């Protein structure tokens, strides 16, 4: 079986916010590392780009 | 400037002209349920999962490739895009093998997710499935198009991403497949993506096959070092 | 002012070669009229010929029954860089359909003419007529029509006296129903499956090849040369408001005399089959029920026959719908399960497969009557499959799948007692 | 009911990517023609009509015509594939000399076409969808071909019968045998679907040129 | 009805029923049960390893 | 005058009829236009 040590290996906290979390950390004496939070950005999209005149976007098959 | 207002649910939202009600509905965060529909992928518009209604209009319209117009009303969570949705995936799983024990992608299934959220809780198809014969497309993906549900987001993404030409649809109808239509391997660089992509388990990895499941599994995110793109 | 309808003067039709008894060649349409001062109506201007259709009353012979002047009007707008194009539906998939077959190998001439001349309307630089690929000779007919059209100048570079340049193309499909849809025969135009694209786009401004399209049916191509001549005015002179004109008409199955005959538009149903058909195979009494509009509108029964009229607005009344005009009759000495079955079964063999709901509902559907005709089936199994009916219905790329729903629904509403009892003799007979 | 074809290809000894296919030189000007038809910058819109040239050059499809047909117009091979898969007038099986197509749909239905079958069946010894032992015919089933005034109708090779009686497909069938072509068309002699007896319409000579031209044209 | 010690069941030609779905690894609530699976020389989803603690099951 | 059939030019069309005519149409045809590129893949 897999075997541990360390008692802190199951433990995570939900946070509504990164302030939120920080705050918690440094109030509980802990070394921590924030990551931004990743967005994915917006997209143009558009059907009839599919059929296009003398773009490459032309679909060969759908 | 050129933004126009629509609203999602009664709420006013301003939208660049060209955004489709999908992108509207995300804007005010709602995920309209999806099966085909790819932000990466040209638009399809053939799984039909996305259909809902729009205020004083009698038929639905597909929200991933529909563009919102000034003034539109969503009704995201009216009785008749709930019915649309329970319909579509009624007509989905009437055909879908009974393989969720076996399926690499127990815990991990678009189409077993949005059944419990969108759609009904029983069946009434008293009919026979049908079955259709595997393919062989190298030693990275698993093939088993039984559970195929024709979403075509692989043929999409080996045409546009992948630059590869190799994927299609044979046949018509109810009989109309997925696949090469010889015996030929998608071997390219970026090949092993079609299987994040395929909602469902046609496409597994062959070398990750039936080791885990994924709620077992712990998340570390790394960097990868086999080249310098990182 | 008019309220009787269904009394069309031999003088007063327009497909006068319907049965091919004249010469279908260049002299034969010369002499019955076509290509008649196809200059001057070119030289009246895109606006003229737009307006003559919108006055003439004139609606979709493939079944929507659009206004064909709203159409074409769509395409008046100014030229952005891409070249226009004309495309002509020829692609005839209705069951119990004959007419445009017939106009296409008797009455070429007219179609080029109209090609022409909705072309010059819309200011198309060229005409592409998808034929159906089964009908060769009918093509092979058409191209020497073409052939003929060029070498007198009537088409191509200037021709006329006019200035205007338009091409006629007639490409050849291969045997699929689904490329009548104007969008997946524009697909299938350009090389690929014949499978329909979504709306918006639509085909006015992108089309075939990503350029401003519009695709007409044949008979109404066909009809827009001798509007022009005549005036709008005189072809909205028949028929009721909103259904006014001249329509053709297939009258097939279970009559005495099955045939083609253009008719006054809004005809009693009764009235069209007697004079023409010959009357119901043994009598009036016997007829069961008939199908309209080809195999896409819903059944009637002989009680709603008896006092209908052959239009968009009365047929609709009659929750039926005009379509393509086929009219498909049926005595009472035939299972009508059977061939609402039958047509379920060429909806499942000709559907294209692209979206989910047509695919997987009409295969269920096929699955659930080929069931019903044996009655193997229980009675709570009717509603379940016009819920079925219902979730295909307003949920497809396509009208396909309306046209598959429609014709359960119908047999449904109007012979639920049949299918109970049929699965009542089979519960008895299989305990 | 059931398809029974498979849409998926297997290496052949006489269906295999060596099988030898190669276009006439008259189908090559026929070729030109077909693509010059089209805006040069759209040639994919010729796979149809070259894949149906190749049909009548060879009588079917092998893997091997595909492969020449997307070579010649610099299409994938896959979407060839996808072209010769979805339509059903292309024959990716060797076909008999005479291929026999009935239809079966509700209007011809109605007018006993299940009579024009069995004496098809009955007459060739083959069932519904099988081929002679000779290679000179080949039977099958149908939708609606665009003849319901007709019923019941059959096709063979571009040609239409129409209003068949077991007797009168018979003699078809017989004198195709023979070797020399039947008239195609109707039988009965109604001379393409009219009413047989009624002749309801179009009894006076057609108006000539300007009968009912308007004012100000 | 009544639960006693636990067994692994086969079909009536011998083969294991189990095909390591983990779904009962999944709902123990005591997590007593330990799975471990790979594809077997034929093919098949079987498992490696199916331990079941009978000091931590609650039966 | 009417009773006369005179459809009969169908009963001697061959295989090849179709793209023999157009084949002899192909001269009578405006150039087409351009797209600018040879095809969308390039
Ligand atoms: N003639 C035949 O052989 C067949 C006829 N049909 C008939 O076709 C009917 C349904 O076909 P659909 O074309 O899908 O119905 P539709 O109403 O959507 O199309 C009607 C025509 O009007 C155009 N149109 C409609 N709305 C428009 C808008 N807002 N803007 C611009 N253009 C617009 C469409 O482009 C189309 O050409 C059915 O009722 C069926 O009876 C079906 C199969 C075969
Ligand atoms: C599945 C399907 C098949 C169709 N097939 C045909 C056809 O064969 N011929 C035709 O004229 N219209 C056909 N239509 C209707 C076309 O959409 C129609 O040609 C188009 O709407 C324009 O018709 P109009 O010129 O009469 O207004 C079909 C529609 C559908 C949904
Ligand atoms: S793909 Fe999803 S729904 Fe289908 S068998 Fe696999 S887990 Fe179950
Ligand atoms: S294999 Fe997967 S991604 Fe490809 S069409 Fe089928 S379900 Fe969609
Ligand atoms: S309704 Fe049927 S024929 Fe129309 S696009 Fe959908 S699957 Fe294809
Ligand atoms: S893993 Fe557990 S639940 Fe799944 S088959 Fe094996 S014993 Fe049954
Ligand atoms: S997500 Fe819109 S139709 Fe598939
Ligand atoms: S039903 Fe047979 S030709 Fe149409
Ligand atoms: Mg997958």
């Amino acid at each position: 079986w897999s075997s541990t040590a360390d008692p802190l290996s199951n433990l995570v906290l939900t946070f509504s916010t990164k302030e939120d979390a920080v705050a918690f950390a440094e109030k509980n004496g802990w070394s921590f590392d924030v990551e931004e939070r990743k967005v994915p950005k917006p997209k143009s999209k558009s059907y009839g780009a599919n059929f296009s005149w003398n773009k490459r976007t032309r679909v060969s098959t759908k | 400037s050129n933004l126009i207002e629509v609203f999602v649910d009664g709420q006013s939202v301003m939208v660049e002209p060209g955004t489709t009600v999908l992108q509207a509905c995300e804007k005010v965060g709602m995920q309209i349920p999806r099966f085909c529909y790819h932000e990466r992928l040209s638009v399809a518009g053939n799984c039909r999962m996305c259909l809902v209604e729009i205020e004083k209009a009698p038929k639905v319209v597909a929200a991933c490739a529909m563009p919102v117009m000034k003034g539109w009303n969503i009704l995201t969570n009216s009785e008749k895009s709930k019915k649309a949705r329970e319909g579509v995936m009624e007509f989905l799983l009437a055909n879908h093998p009974l393989d969720c024990p076996i399926c690499d992608q127990g815990g991990e299934c678009d189409l077993q997710d949005q059944s419990m959220m969108f759609g009904s809780d029983r069946s009434r198809f008293l009919e026979g499935k049908r079955a259709v014969e595997d393919k062989n497309i190298g030693p990275l993906v698993k093939t088993i198009m039984t559970r195929c549900i024709q979403c075509t987001r692989c043929i999409r993404f080996a045409s546009e991403i992948a630059g590869v030409d190799d994927l299609g649809t044979t046949g018509r109808g109810n009989d109309m497949q997925v696949g090469t239509y010889i015996e030929k391997m998608f071997m390219s660089e970026l090949s092993g993506n079609i299987i994040d992509i395929c909602p469902v388990g046609a496409l597994t990895s062959k070398p990750y096959a039936f080791t885990a499941r994924p709620w077992e599994t712990r998340k570390t995110e790394s960097i990868d070092v086999m080249d310098a793109v990182g | 002012k008019k309220t009787s309808f269904g009394s069309l003067k031999d003088e007063d039709r327009i497909f006068t070669n319907l049965y091919g008894r004249h010469d279908w060649r260049l002299k034969g349409a010369q002499s019955r009229g076509d290509w008649y001062k196809t200059k001057e109506i070119l030289l009246k201007g895109p606006d003229w010929i737009l307006g003559e259709v919108k006055t003439s009353g004139l609606r979709g012979r493939g079944g929507a029954g659009f206004p064909t002047g709203l159409k074409w009007s769509f395409m008046n707008k100014p030229s952005d860089g891409r070249p226009k194009y004309l495309v002509v539906n020829a692609d005839e998939g209705e069951p119990g359909t004959c007419k445009d077959r017939e106009i296409i190998r008797h009455d070429p001439h007219k179609l080029v003419e109209g090609c022409l001349v909705g072309g010059r309307a819309m200011g198309a630089r060229a005409a592409y007529i998808y034929i159906r690929g089964e009908f060769y000779n009918e093509a092979s007919n058409l191209q020497v029509a073409i052939r003929e059209a060029y070498e007198a100048g009537l088409i191509g570079k200037n021709a006329c006296g006019s200035g205007y340049d338009f091409d006629v193309f007639v490409v050849r499909g291969a045997g699929a129903y689904i490329c009548g849809e104007e969008t997946a025969l524009i697909e299938s135009i350009e090389g690929k499956q014949g499978k329909p694209r979504l709306k918006p786009p639509f085909p006015a401004d992108v089309g075939v090849f990503g350029c401003p399209t519009t695709v007409a049916n044949v008979e109404t191509v066909a009809v827009s040369p001798t509007i022009c001549r005549r005036g709008g005015a005189w072809f909205a002179s028949f028929g009721r408001e909103r259904n006014s004109g001249t329509k053709l008409f297939n009258i097939s199955g279970h009559v005495n005399h099955p045939c083609t005959v253009e008719e006054e538009m809004s005809v009693p149903l009764k009235e069209l089959i007697e004079k023409h058909a010959g009357g119901v195979i043994g009598g009036w009494d016997n007829l069961l029920a008939v199908i309209p509009g080809g195999s896409s509108t819903p059944l009637i029964p002989k009680s709603v026959c008896e006092t209908v009229l052959m239009d968009f607005d009365a047929l609709v009344q009659a929750q039926t719908g005009l379509g393509t005009a086929a009219v498909i009759v049926m005595d009472r000495s035939t299972d009508i399960v059977k061939a609402i079955a039958r047509l379920i079964e060429f909806y499942k063999h000709e559907s294209c497969g692209q979206c989910t709901p047509c695919r997987e509902g009409v295969d269920w559907m096929n699955k659930v009557m080929a069931r019903f005709v044996k009655g193997d089936a229980r009675p709570a199994e009717i509603d379940s499959l016009w819920e079925i009916s219902k979730q295909i219905e307003g949920h497809t790329i396509c009208a396909l799948g309306d046209g598959a729903a429609w014709p359960v629904q119908g047999l449904i509403r109007h012979f639920r007692p049949e299918l109970e009892e049929r699965m009542q003799q089979f519960a008895l007979q299989h305990q | 009911g059931a398809g029974g074809a498979l849409f998926v290809h297997r290496d052949t000894p006489e269906n295999n990517p060596d099988t030898p296919f190669d276009f006439t030189p008259e189908n090559y000007k026929r070729i030109e023609a077909i693509v010059k038809n089209y805006p040069e910058g759209h040639k994919a819109a010729a796979v149809l009509p070259v894949l149906d040239l190749a049909q009548r050059q060879n009588g079917w499809l092998p893997i091997s015509a595909m492969n020449k047909v997307a070579e010649i117009l610099q299409v994938p091979p896959m979407r060839v594939y996808e072209v010769a898969t979805f339509y059903t007038m292309y024959n990716r099986k060797p076909v008999g000399k005479y291929h026999i197509q009935v239809c079966t749909t509700t209007p011809c239905m109605l007018r006993n076409s299940d009579s024009i079958l069995e004496a098809i069946q009955k007459k060739l010894g083959i069932k519904v969808g099988e081929t002679t032992p000779d290679k000179l015919f080949t039977l099958i089933e149908v939708e609606c071909l665009g003849a319901c005034v007709n019923a019941p109708m059959v096709q063979i090779n571009d040609n239409y019968y129409e209003d068949l009686t077991p007797k009168d497909i018979e003699e078809i069938i017989d004198e195709l045998k023979a070797g020399k072509i039947p008239k195609p068309g109707p039988r009965s002699g109604r001379f393409s679907c009219e009413p047989a007896g009624g002749l309801t319409s179009l009894t006076e000579p057609p108006k000539g040129p300007g009968f009912g031209v308007q004012a100000g044209l | 009805r009544f639960r006693g010690e636990h067994a692994l069941r086969r079909y009536p030609s011998g083969e294991e029923r189990c095909i390591a779905c983990k779904l009962c690894e999944a709902v123990c609530p005591a997590q007593a049960i330990t799975i471990e699976a790979e594809p077997r020389a034929d093919g098949s989803r079987r498992t490696t390893r199916y331990d079941i603690d009978m000091t931590k099951c609650i039966y | 005058d009417n009773s006369t059939y005179r459809n009969l030019q169908h009963h001697e069309y061959s295989t090849y009829t179709f793209l023999d005519l157009n084949v002899e149409l192909s001269k009578f045809r405006m150039p087409q236009p351009s797209s600018g590129r040879q095809s969308p893949r390039h």
